[PDB]
């Protein structure tokens, strides 16, 4: 397949070319909302924790498929390992309201607190990068408290994405990247 | 939509579960890889 | 294809199958899958490189104690050339229409 | 009982035929799957008989004395060049195997066809008709004959690093002569591969 | 009933040649994937543990059964003791992923974990022999990974099974091979 | 179908609890056991 | 002017086309004749593109300078096999002759396929165009095209013995480099056998 490359159009060649056959595809597993929808881990601060995606590990399945996007859309789930008991504050509360238990406060509960929470941010979207590094301090998704915060864990639900943006795999020193696989 | 699979209701309300979503008055990207061109640009033999 | 105008070149793309060791040159690549395709009006020229293996799916990653590449390799010739000299060809990756991957996994990285 | 097989441009005939054993199927599953992404092509030429010798079955063989020969085995013909021009293929087997002595001899062999074979225990010997297989037993015939596809946990094969197929001839009652019969009987194998498709060309040596 | 024994053509005479009667006969508990639908438990190593069926020892109910298939097809399900919490990875996997959370991990709780996992395997069926004594090492049921595993128990759903292998009992020195039955 | 005995559905969907087999394009030895030949070879007296 | 030429799982592209030049016929006259007694058969695994230098067209070269290359060649792939394991055979050519400089190059060559080429004298040059051909001029194309059938006295041949097919590459009008073009051009060859039958199989060396 000949074509104009300066153009950008894509192309995209088939077997068939020189003789084979397209086979069928199931691609499921390379859907937004299904890869994105999993726990991740983060390693959190003692008390106050700011929920916010960014905190992902950038090399994490989550937190690297996450950045491939620069606008995105999400509702969220936390798991909670916490002493004491958990609340929950929307975004653009006064850090205070932190210990003010009619604000979603989860009592304790072994082995861990599970919850469902909005999105609640004043934007239509929020972003992964933002020209104005850093990030404006209205994208987050609220925050928790606890009298110690041992394991937090972050799940993006109904995920959206919006302009693809560089995903990039480790850089061999070798010809090729090994790594011990799995064996019996 | 995305890693769910139980087969009954939600106990809860959607009002409850997640955000409610508006509107005013995969897409772009599945259109893009749509229209791509898959043949030859000039002419065949054989 | 970068080069000017005057500057023209035949190029040569083949697939080598996993079982033997990968052709040193296009005589010997020849009797591979392959494509053959020169310079001129149109700059760029895509192929397909073929899913074949005994399995029906492959292995992403690659395991340390695989010497020899389980799947293949891809080789590009130069046939020839007319004044193209220091010319640059810049090549580019795309997922085929039947490009799958499955099995999600965190592995670091 | 008489029987004339035809594979490509070569026949056999036997006159003391038993039928012939179909194993596992009686035909080939798909040969066009995802694997080879519609690659792959049937090389005809390649059908067609070519022969062995397996061993010498003599009266101090006892019961549990087998031969073994591992499918495919070294081809001098189109089958063998096709092992070093392709990197994939499958077939399947139309074996038959011959173990002339007269009507006056007495015993018995069992010959199998058996898929991934690494070894076989004494014991296991004992069912080894749980394969496809067939007896010869001089009192009733001289001709053995075996039909199977081609298996495997792949759709196709790479046979440098794999045998899918195991020929196994076994003695179950050992060889009587008692003076009138054949003083010993030389075990031969006449096989042609099946539905022989390949595919991924490899390059020349050049 | 008298016929050609050369021939391998299955033959079942029946009691009727005598005058008997041949009766009924219910074989659900000799049905392929009813006898393998069961736990049978393997000894664990301490930390990672591939899923490999071959580890089921080859005198027990259910290893047995298995080595009689050369090729055979299963969904898998595991029952695990554990410390900490164990991490599950799918066949092809990075030996390095079963530490990484986001891949299936099952917290702690008392006294066992129970999981459904599924084929995972690049081929289209499995084998118990392999003419290549030793197995590809891609065939697997993934592995898994927690700071101490005590025990460890498959089974096998689904079960299919093709070209029967010899299936052997105990040889006995005596004429009988005898064994004390339960009684009162 | 093997060892289950359960009257209520699955609370999980079926693409969750277990994979899915795909189509491309006791079978084998219960047609060998029912064809198996059950009479007598030669003829029969009384 | 694109044209991209496909003989099995091998394509050629080219932008610089003039088109291709049928030699002596459109098709292939019948292949099962009484000389092969219904035994032949098609081998489609042999109809690919193979490649051979021919020479390098430099600006000493003056009319009449040729190069010759008798058809079949040294092969190493599945086609030259063919020739070791059947007596007879027979094919037509698919020929692609290239010679790469720049626009800014003069000068011509004329590629022809002849037929039963026992040495060409130099006034027989002249009339070269009465043979299927071509002509390269770096002014308008690099690639020359050319198909034929198979010919000769008999309807299948003997390749050890005899050479139906001679490829020659004639200079016309020496070569310019002018400052801008290229300094020298070297002349390649692809080739597909088309249309290969084959009868009489050859007992292997064992």
């Amino acid at each position: 397949t000949t074509s104009a490359g300066e153009s950008a159009d894509p192309v995209t060649a088939t077997v068939e070319n020189y003789g084979g056959e397209t086979q069928v595809q199931r691609r499921q597993h390379t859907d937004v909302s299904f890869i994105l929808d999993r726990f991740v881990k983060v390693t959190p601060k003692d008390q106050i924790n700011v929920l916010d995606l960014m905190q992902t590990p950038a090399h994490t399945l989550v937190g690297a498929l996450l950045r491939t996007a620069t606008y995105y859309f999400a509702d969220l789930e936390v798991a909670v390992k916490h002493e004491g008991n958990l609340t929950w504050v929307p975004n653009g509360a006064p850090e205070t309201a932190l210990d003010n238990t009619t604000n979603p406060t989860a009592y304790h509960k072994a082995p861990l607190t599970r919850l469902a929470l909005p999105y609640t941010a004043p934007h239509r979207v929020l972003a992964t990068a933002y020209n104005g590094r850093t990030l404006p301090t209205s994208f987050n998704y609220g925050a928790i408290k606890a009298t110690r915060v041992t394991e937090l864990l972050y799940r993006m639900k109904r995920a959206e994405t919006y302009c693809p943006r560089p995903l990039l795999a480790i850089h061999p020193s070798e010809a090729r990247h090994k790594q011990k696989i799995v064996a019996p | 939509s995305g890693n769910t699979g139980s087969i009954i209701n939600n106990y809860y309300m959607q009002q409850y579960q997640n955000s409610m979503d508006t509107q005013l008055g995969d897409d772009w990207f599945s259109k893009l890889a749509s229209s791509a061109f898959s043949g030859l640009f000039g002419a065949l033999l054989a | 294809f970068t080069g000017p105008t005057d500057a023209k070149a035949r190029y040569m793309i083949a697939y080598a199958p996993p079982g033997m060791e990968p052709p040193k040159t296009p005589e010997a690549a020849a009797h591979c899958i392959h494509a053959e395709w020169d310079t001129g009006l149109n700059s760029k020229f895509t192929f397909s490189i073929p899913y074949l293996s005994a399995a029906d799916y492959a292995y992403t990653a690659s395991d340390t104690a695989e010497t020899t590449n389980v799947q293949g390799w891809v080789c590009l010739f130069q046939i020839t050339h007319g004044k193209a000299d220091g010319d640059a060809l810049v090549v580019l990756a795309s997922a085929g229409k039947d490009f799958e991957l499955r099995l999600p996994v965190d592995a670091r990285t | 009982r008489i029987l004339t097989t035809r594979n490509g441009h070569t026949t056999s005939t036997t006159q003391s035929s038993v039928g012939v054993t179909y194993g596992y199927a009686t035909t080939e599953d798909f040969v066009s799957g995802p694997n080879t992404s519609g690659l792959e092509t049937r090389v005809v030429q390649a059908e067609r008989f070519f022969k062995t010798h397996l061993f010498d079955w003599v009266t101090s063989d006892s019961f549990g004395r087998c031969h073994l020969l591992e499918l495919p085995t070294d081809h001098k013909g189109v089958y063998g060049s096709l092992t070093d021009s392709y990197a994939y293929m499958r077939n399947g087997w139309d074996v038959e195997v011959t173990a002339v002595g007269n009507q006056f001899n007495g015993g018995c062999l069992l010959v199998a066809m058996v898929p991934e074979l690494c070894s076989i225990n004494k014991r296991e010997l004992y069912q080894l008709t749980l394969f496809p297989h067939q007896f010869i037993n001089p009192r009733t015939n001289m001709t053995a004959h075996i039909t199977v596809p081609f298996v495997g946990v792949n759709r196709y094969d790479q046979y440098k690093v794999h045998k899918p197929w195991t020929l196994v001839v076994m003695v179950v009652a050992p060889l009587t002569v008692n003076t009138e019969g054949a003083p010993q009987i030389k075990v031969y194998a006449n096989i042609a591969p099946t539905n022989v498709h390949v595919a991924g060309e490899f390059p020349s040596k050049e």
